[PDB]
């Protein structure tokens, strides 16, 4: 599974 | 959504589902989507999620993945969480099934019940987070170019071309260790040979800032 | 609608208004429609309910269509329910369609102890008759869709499922038409990736090998 | 308008000022524009919807047939019966205090929702006068989709047995064979 | 302007200041700009009626007569209600001038003040009466056709025909006006309209030209 | 009769 | 902003922040521009009134010209109010600085203090009217033509000459010399008709006349 | 966000969201774009910040710069915070603390404003990306052959915003180096006025 | 570091 497009959080 | 006033239910409202809407059809599943759906969906419960998502017209390639995510997600919820048969002291009220928390066999009263409990199970986060991690699948596979194709121009700028380097990094979601691995090496390696001796120059541990500053 | 603040009426928003209207004229009878018309309609009465029916300009064979199905269910209510103390009466057919009912009435049903959801089973009719409407909408059948080309797998998978959601077939003939239908209906190029892979591929990996 | 938050009065907002001042300009006087006048009017007093009516630019017209109508039935309410008279009701000689006093009274006049009977009353006269066809000449074309013209013939109809009667001579027969009880989705479905 | 929750003052919204300002660019001074001007402004205070005619960027001359009208009318309230000279009872407010009125000698706690008072003096309503009056005046001028020059075209319809009559009628706002349809209507039209006889109805009228 | 369309729930 | 619901503090919305920025790119620094500024900050706090003209982009010479004579009517303020040395009473909090009132040196929460004292001592309503005069001499400034320029056409309509002349006066300044100014710079024709009617004559009846 | 109605939590509205991504598309990174996203963060909760960020789009550049400057902040305020539960620079940033905590420090007695800590630190980091950002330098702005002054003023202005110097180096610029780079015929008129002249007087003169 | 673009406050 891909880790998240969320680059603050 | 369930919201203050005492936690109190409201109906989704028409600017909420138009604003989802309209950045599905304009950005398509671009990583920024993710974001907005999350913001969108602030206090959302399983019907208002299903409300969302059924809204959406075209790509219907992408949903069809999304609700094979949702039922894996479902019974794994289900494998971990055994139906207890024996005791029923206080009484405790009815645990959720994974198909009760995607809101496929669940009412609105119940999904209220379980969310305004005390204490609370907040089924309109854990489906959220089954439905955030089925959307993250899809915005990798639309990626449309590999991270190891993004190199810069022969007379192209180097702030544009960082751009499209980590808006690809961004839409792969690598691990942590893999980004910070590719970041280190193949940032520096795949810019233009103008560039890429003033950037060696810095040296190793150099700032992004740094090497922005320096080819520009 | 009828919203908390206890149970009380509110007069249907502009916007609300406005963004119905919009949808029928953009999107015509696309599946999409269906449950944006629900969304929009939340807590909403049966006078609500006609309102934003009665506001669509257009599609007056399709309008016609929804009528008579409302007529079914309501006949079909009142089949069910024979007409027979310090009591409240029981509403007919026509008063859940809010033809033979005030918006007085209509509250009074839906704020009772017990309630009677009057808004919610007339909207499930409406639900009914917009199912029929959509397939028969549905411009292309599942059968004459297939792949070009040049065309991206992407576009053409979007165009089956699309298609399929429009067709509203049980989920045992939507398997068999996906399971025969899919692959046998792409291009060669396409075609020979996914037959490498073997079979129990999951549509993730199927998309992911032709791009 | 009269709304909750007890029963107080409200300044009608410039989104329904807006919306009703579009949909005339938009749809001039379709049979969908009385519907949504009368939910952009709800809860509305004599006053607001005088004020909906006079921000109407255009189609002097029609909004002059309205006003006369609105007379007609003001002199009718006259005829058959402090007590409300017509034009206190059509909000020409009557205070907002006043018209806010018999909507929110004891038992309740709702002086609002008459006038608003009247004016849709009178809107239905002028759609029926702007419908640019007849029912009679909705004929359906030789390669004319059935579907179009059960399409034109219901928006016609809306406005102002002969369905079947005026249909082509091939889809006539099918529709015909089908006999009376038919419904129109099985009628469709055979001229497909 | 002032609402209720008792009455509270509340700031006037963007949406109600740049929807004025854009039907002010958009239809110029046609008559449903006063209907819209009296709308927008409902419970306003006389702060916020200038607040809203200030905002106006072009259309100076109209401006500037609206002021001279505004002027005669706060002259005829000074007139009509002489000063109150001497101190102020205790739980009382002075006598609203003309220019107070108006708001430019009068602050917001003042306006607030009488309006919200026991009894009330609405200044506002007042205030907007003048405005009102004085806009009736400018549309009455910049009415570009004449009553009497309209008339039916040799093959125009019937109901573009009345629609451009009762349109010009309504800017100049001055049984003759009944007639005047009739007489101005084309020969074809007008021996239909008189076969009809007296006492007909516009409805009538446009049903039998059709 | 036909199945709906909701996808979802 | 500072309204009421008590006199409670509320975040400055959207609405008002993009209403501001769109009506100093379109109008730029048109007489109209002032009241408008005056409406959108109402009820505002000096945190308010420096939000919405660090928003602005352009202008920045404007900008600047507005920063000076803040400082100036904030030096004037601490001329006219002598610093008390000494210890605050209670219920009570320190006098205002003029840098205070700006903003600059002075939190959020004295600010709201201040305003929502008994009796209030309006610092937003100070320093707005510090911002209106800078804006006043900036507008003074940008005025294009001089009233003196403004002269009637060879067969310009007599309402566009009146609008030119009051559009270009009203920003040059931000009486009997102006109404006489006003027949002079008039065409010949007009000039002959407007002296017929003689002094005291109306705008109304002078633009009726030529017509 | 966290409002009065008592404290209590809202979510973020389309508007502000909307709001917020149409600035950064529209106006790129212009030294007016820090003090819209000030306003429209006003009240926010980390959460709330990190939603505003992550919906942009464009720019990951400046977005990944921004990161690295949020990192060393949260880095610095661990080694000024020793442990010995208080919020740790992970806490404040949003990374590692739920909605219920960040909303459990804002509204406890006495406050730790994690929001606004934290928004101190975007703040930070923005300008950094702001200075990069900036096109010319202030040394090239020069006025043109018939360039009128109050255009010349207005580009000498913006590009010293933009670079944000120091106060001393600021005005060190503004004295020597506006009337320096003016042309001949209005720089004649403005040593004329002599020191100590005002941007009023200076813009007037040359009219 | 940067002062800062806040010109006003
Ligand atoms: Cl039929």
């Amino acid at each position: 599974s891909p880790s998240g497009v969320f680059t603050f959080g | 959504p369930i919201v203050q006033n005492q936690m109190v239910h409201q109906c989704i409202s028409p600017r909420t589902l138009n604003a989802w809407v309209k950045v599905v059809e304009e950005k398509a599943f671009s990583p920024e989507v993710i974001p907005m759906f999350s913001a969108l969906s602030c206090g959302a419960t399983p019907q208002d999620l299903n409300t969302m998502l059924n809204t959406v017209g075209g790509h219907q390639a992408a949903m069809q993945m999304l609700k094979e995510t949702i039922n894996e997600e479902a019974a794994e919820w289900d494998r971990l969480h055994p139906v207890h048969a024996g005791p029923i002291a206080p009484g405790q009220m009815r645990e959720p099934r994974g198909s009760d928390i995607a809101g496929t066999t669940s009412t609105l009263q119940e999904q209220i019940g379980w969310m305004t409990h005390n204490p609370p199970i907040p089924v309109g986060e854990i489906y959220k987070r089954w439905i955030i991690l089925g959307l993250n699948k899809i915005v990798r596979m639309y990626s449309p170019t590999s991270i190891l194709d993004i190199r810069q121009g022969p007379k192209e700028p180097f702030r544009d071309y960082v751009d499209r380097f980590y808006k690809t990094l961004r839409a792969e979601q690598a691990s942590q260790e893999v980004k910070n691995a590719a970041t280190e090496t193949l940032l520096v390696q795949n810019a233009n040979p103008d560039c890429k001796t003033i950037l060696k120059a810095l040296g190793p541990g150099a700032t992004l800032e740094e090497m922005m500053t320096a080819c520009q």
